[PDB]
């Protein structure tokens, strides 16, 4: 069918987006954790 | 080809 | 069947995207905690 052919790439496209977003978010979270480490040094 | 998260739960949650 | 290979395929992707959503939502909760800690520390150290 073609409703699921669409559903499939919709799902796969969204998945690749998650991977991209995740690595961006992880850089952001590491930054917050690093800032806390620095602030704790004081 | 599709990949899920590194862990099922986020570290620290 | 090609139809079955595509559906097994869709189910896998949907599951993985739902897992990513759960993971990311938990990260967002964790982030709120980090931001609160930073705010507290910044006023404590001035």
């Amino acid at each position: 069918i073609h409703e699921m052919e669409i559903q499939l790439k919709d799902a796969l496209e969204k998945n690749q987006q998650w991977l991209v977003y995740d690595q961006q978010r992880e850089v952001y979270v590491k930054g917050l954790l690093a800032k806390i480490f620095e602030l704790e040094k004081k | 080809q599709a990949q899920g998260p590194p862990y099922p739960t986020y570290p620290g949650y």
